[PDB]
């Protein structure tokens, strides 16, 4: 069930990167620290997105190199 | 080309996948639809051995593979392999990501619903196309001939179906779908070759028998006279060189293999041949459009490429039909790709541009949208 | 050895006379200063070893530029030091591949003459156009103005 | 002439390429840091009441879920690209393997040891 | 000692002759090897050319046969039309 | 006498070694010569095959052209009769 | 060299043990695999007489020894002697303790399991290597040629086996192992020399007959013509000097000794020659890879070094095979060490570095680990 696995994994990302978040029972210091955790999570996600963009550019270049090598080797 | 957006006219078929951008004359990439896992052990390390060779790559390494078609009779029996075939077709044979191109699949008449619904669900979820549309394989073959009437006999490799159409109004009660096609002819040829000593068993050698059938077999104008001639003279025995030498000589197996089309009792099928299911399909139509259907009989599909079939079929129908009507059989030289040429023409039309199943529509009604107004 | 050849070459050419004296200490009787099959076989049999003549001919032909089968005095030093192999694995494949990927400034998968000219002018080392032409001949084998990745590997064979 | 100067030029070219690659990588890392710092809206953690803090935390958790979805899509695209480039490398191996394998160099037997044995200390190369 | 001197002389003669024969044989080996490489390359090129020609010829024969059968059928139909 | 006899022994050993070298070289030479003559014959055969294939290709092309002309004539006749 | 760790590519063979570090061109130490106890009494005291001379030392004192090979036909019949040979190979010919080096033994196809299991148990318990791997002697010879397909005929001194391989996928059902090899040719030559008066009986004189076979015998291009020529002229009689004088003259025994390879009926064996077991091994393969195997026939092993065998074998196979296929026989000049060169190449690969049988794995599953995934 690869499609079912994909949908369940997206739901698990929703419920895991954001756990069962009860911010109503935390003190002011805990709320501030959790807000900073969420902000730092945003920062980390953006950093990983930029890393993935770099990897995508590298993959495109290496794919073009492989295409040229295939065309020349024939 | 440039801006704008072109449509992908894919055509799954059963035996050869034909694809290409809309608006051209011939499909860009045509390759057998087989996925073959290796079957032996493999001792060289680092050779870069993959786990499944698909498409035309597995017709060169077929000596150590077990090729298995993912489409049996029109219907799709192995969805993972079909998904693999589609992925290969999009990414390696056309090199266009599907996120930016509409697709126009083709489907045989009278097929199970679940097949079509699963096809659209795959195209919308996995490949994530903008919009896809499914069309009956015979209407396209009628497009390609430039007609607007006529009864088209589309004898593919999986299934032979016979859709009559008049003035653009299809007659749903007169579609005669028969499951004899090129694959059964290959199996029957492989079965009658054993009468001379040549035994082909492996799923790889089925390809060799298919090549023999394509290059040597022909349809006899009169069956009994040919059977008598081949049994006295030796002017028919044509030889053929296997992929390793040891030439073989085919005698009266030449016209006995494709004769199964007109006498399906050879492979044990009950039904009548393709010469009589066309006449039955005509006779179910109304009494006033039978002359036009008689005069515009269209042939399509790969299996109708046998040398001498357009005369045998005309002789048979003229025998069956009333003596006054004129029987004409349209057999264009571009028979094999007729369905795909018609698909390109249909996708290139401006009037058709609003019939696609847009993705938001699928999101609102689910995969069962295909049976709805957007057919 | 070849790096040892570079280190030794930083000294005088009378060291070549000293090398001739050492070669006499080996096999005294030399008359021309060139090493053929016979002298090499004799010295190796004196040492207790025997390389094949085909290997010697391959080693000689790889350095042969004039095509005469012989070596000049500097080429005599080159052939003498080519008798050992210490350039192993050719630096690194991945690092050189990354360098070549960074070289292709227009990212077309090839290295054209303008890119190489720009890189050479940015190097700053004392260079001449003759050396540039020799490098172009050595690198672009088929004279299409472009380097294949396989051609890049061949051009970097045995390079540290 | 001989190949000593050619090898020196080749090594100089490799050094220049390595230095330029290092400088370019450092510049790209700095630009990436600046861009990442500029993208995220800074936190304002002063003068905010309890109810306001809870409302903002809920809104930012919704935003975090949306960003998680976006990054999941980007990761899925990256995974598909990885699979495609691996398949391309496989086809490269298929079309470029066979008789195109480099080989090591062990055919030459020891020579410097014999030189030292039959020359004492007259051989200083090795 | 006299016999030993005679043996030394004949051994020296034999050694010189053998060395010269060996060097001549080595030179001949080199030349013949180069010749063999050249002729093998020529044969490979001829073989590939012949293979390509044979494939093209087979395809053309198939096409000619097909069109010829088509013409024969058409002419028979024309006679029936008469 | 003893010293000269030792020298004679060394000379004999070197002589037989050179003899072995010469014999091996002669073996290589004759083998490669036979290889060369065989490859020459193979090249002649391949060239003959290529010539035959080229002739077949030419004749098939000409016959195809003739059949195409006949097809055009036949289609004209057929439409006229229609 | 320096840090790091190099692999020991040993190759037991049967007749010559070839060993050396991975990554070189030629084996470092090649010496006969014979262990000979002295047989006479011995009267000198304090001469330092050992109880068993192994390797190349027993080919110089063979006048008073009884040499006996520890490997009969691929299989090992005397484990103590084989252990002694391995100990000598590691400690005196290479001088590297086995505690710090992986080993890569080689084994003929279709050999008894117990032989392989005992080999790995010895290597792990007595010599205590870090990791050892056993490879089939033909795949290595295919590595050395730089190919990836082809059918390799590895006619060693113990056993001749013929393993066909395509695209890296070995065909286990087409391996034809025949037990005629160099040793039987030595015995047959020693048996036909008696027709002129020369009698060799002692196990030491078998070495002299082996030297005669190596230096004089050659394979005839056509057997009957050579038999007729040698019986009329005298241009073939080549003389040879025994280790004590009394030169001998070999007549038509020259090409009759190695002819046994193509007619094993000479030594009473039923099977067909090496010219027909290759064709049979090919015909068992699939119909689509026979052309490639025909074009890439590889020779290896010591016994295929007879002058004129690469032409006789090609003539025979061309007679058997269909006339259209091209028959080519690859006979590299480095035939004798082809298996070891291939072994060095395989051990030097990075992809292969995780296939070794690590010692902890052996401790967990016992010696029967070799038949498992780590083959
Ligand atoms: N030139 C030919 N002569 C005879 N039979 C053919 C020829 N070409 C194709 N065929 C048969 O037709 C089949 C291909 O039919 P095709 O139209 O590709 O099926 P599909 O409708 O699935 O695309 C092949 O399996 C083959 O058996
Ligand atoms: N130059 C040669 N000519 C003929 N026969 C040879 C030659 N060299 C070796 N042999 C035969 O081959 C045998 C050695 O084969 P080898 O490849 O060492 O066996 P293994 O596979 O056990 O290593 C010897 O016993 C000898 O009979
Ligand atoms: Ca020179
Ligand atoms: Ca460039
Ligand atoms: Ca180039
Ligand atoms: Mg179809
Ligand atoms: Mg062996």
């Amino acid at each position: 069930g690869k499609r079912q696995t994909e949908r369940e994994k997206k739901k698990k990302i929703l419920a895991e990167r954001r756990k069962v978040l009860a911010i109503d029972h935390l003190n002011e210091d805990q709320l501030r620290e959790k807000a900073k955790e969420l902000w730092q999570s945003i920062y980390n996600l953006e950093a990983e997105k930029f890393d993935l963009q770099e990897k995508f550019k590298q993959q495109k270049y290496e794919i073009n190199v492989l295409r040229n090598r295939i065309n020349d080797n024939q | 080309d440039d801006e704008e957006t072109t449509a992908l006219v894919c055509d799954n078929g059963s035996g050869l996948v034909k694809a290409g951008f809309a608006g051209d004359d011939a499909p860009r990439a045509v390759f057998p639809s087989i996925v073959g896992r290796p079957r032996h052990q493999g001792v060289m390390v680092g050779m870069g051995q993959k786990d499944s060779y698909v498409g035309d790559e597995a017709q060169s390494k077929r000596g150590i593979l077990t090729l298995k078609y993912p489409i049996e009779h029109g219907i799709i029996t192995n969805w993972d392999d079909m998904e693999k075939i589609w992925h290969h077709t999009f990414y390696n044979e056309l090199r266009v990501a599907p996120e930016e191109h509409p697709t126009l699949l083709t489907e045989a008449p009278l097929n199970p619903k679940a097949n079509r619904e699963k096809m659209t669900q795959i195209m919308f979820e996995t490949f994530n196309v903008p919009a896809m549309y499914v069309a009956i394989q015979a209407v396209l073959s009628l497009y390609a001939s430039g007609r607007t009437t006529g009864i088209v006999l589309d004898s593919g490799d999986g299934v032979t179906h016979n859709v009559p159409i008049y003035e653009g109004y299809a007659l749903p009660h007169a579609i005669m779908r028969l499951d004899l096609a090129g694959r059964d002819l290959t199996d029957y040829l492989m079965k009658i070759l054993t009468e001379r000593g040549y035994s082909f068993v492996t799923t790889a050698e089925r390809e060799i028998v298919r090549d023999i059938k394509e290059k040597l077999c022909y349809v006899a104008l009169d069956f009994e006279n040919e059977m008598a001639t081949a049994a006295s003279s030796s002017s028919l025995e044509k030889s053929y060189e296997l992929p390793d030498g040891q030439v073989i000589t085919i005698g009266n197996e030449r016209f006995r293999c494709p004769e199964t089309l007109f006498q399906p009792s050879f492979i044990g099928m009950e039904s009548a041949g393709i010469h009589e299911t066309t006449y039955n399909s005509i006779m179910k139509c109304d009494i006033d459009i039978r002359k036009d259907l008689y005069a515009n009989n269209v042939l399509s599909g790969g299996t109708t490429m046998y040398p001498g079939i357009a005369d045998r079929m005309q002789k048979e129908i003229t025998a069956l039909a009333p003596s006054t009507m004129k029987i004409k059989i349209i057999a264009p030289p571009e028979r094999k790709y007729s369905v795909w040429i018609g698909g390109s023409i249909l996708a290139s039309l401006s009037t058709f541009q609003q019939m696609w199943i847009s993705k938001q529509e699928y999101d609102e009604a689910g995969p069962s949208i295909v049976h709805r107004k957007c057919f | 050895d070849d790096i040892y050849k570079a280190a030794v070459e930083q000294l005088t050419e009378e060291q070549k006379n000293e090398f001739k004296a050492a070669f006499d200490i080996f096999v005294l009787g030399a008359e021309d200063g060139c090493i053929s099959t016979k002298e090499l076989g004799k010295v190796m049999r004196m040492l207790g070893q025997n390389p094949t003549p085909e290997e010697l001919q391959e080693m000689i032909d790889e350095v042969d530029e004039d095509g005469s089968g012989t070596v000049d005095f500097d080429e005599f030093l080159v052939m003498m030091v080519r008798c050992m192999k210490d350039d192993s694995k050719g630096k690194s494949e991945e690092e050189l591949s990354d360098l070549f990927r960074m070289f292709d400034k227009n990212a077309d998968g090839y290295i054209d003459l303008e890119e190489l000219k720009i890189m050479l002018q940015a190097t700053g080392e004392t260079i001449t156009e003759d050396d540039i032409e020799e490098l172009m001949k050595d690198g672009d084998k088929n004279n299409d103005g472009r380097i294949d990745y396989d051609e890049f590997l061949e051009f970097m064979k045995g390079v540290e | 002439i001989s190949a000593s100067r050619k090898l020196q030029l080749k090594t100089l070219m490799l050094q220049i390429a390595k230095q330029e690659l290092e400088r370019e990588a450092e510049e790209r890392r700095g630009e990436k840091g600046r861009a990442l710092s500029t993208r995220c809206q800074p936190l304002e953690l002063a003068g905010l009441s309890f109810a306001e803090l809870q409302d903002l935390c809920r809104q930012l958790h919704a935003r975090v879920d949306k960003v998680d979805e976006e990054r999941y899509d980007v990761e899925a695209k990256v995974t598909k690209n990885i699979t495609e480039i691996a398949d391309l490398n496989q086809k490269i191996f298929d079309l470029r393997g066979k008789f195109k394998r480099p080989t090591l160099r062990r055919v030459r037997i020891s020579a410097d040891a014999m030189m030292q044995a039959l020359l004492g200390a007259r051989a200083k190369e090795t | 000692a006299q016999k030993d001197e005679e043996k030394m002389e004949i051994q020296e003669i034999q050694l010189k002759e053998a060395k010269h024969i060996a060097e001549d044989a080595d030179r001949k080996y080199e030349e013949v090897a180069r010749k063999l490489v050249i002729i093998e390359s020529d044969l490979e090129r001829a073989e590939e050319r012949a293979e390509l020609s044979e494939g093209k010829c087979a395809e053309l024969e198939e096409e000619l046969k097909t069109v010829t059968n088509n013409l024969k059928s058409l002419e028979a139909q024309a006679e029936k039309y008469s």
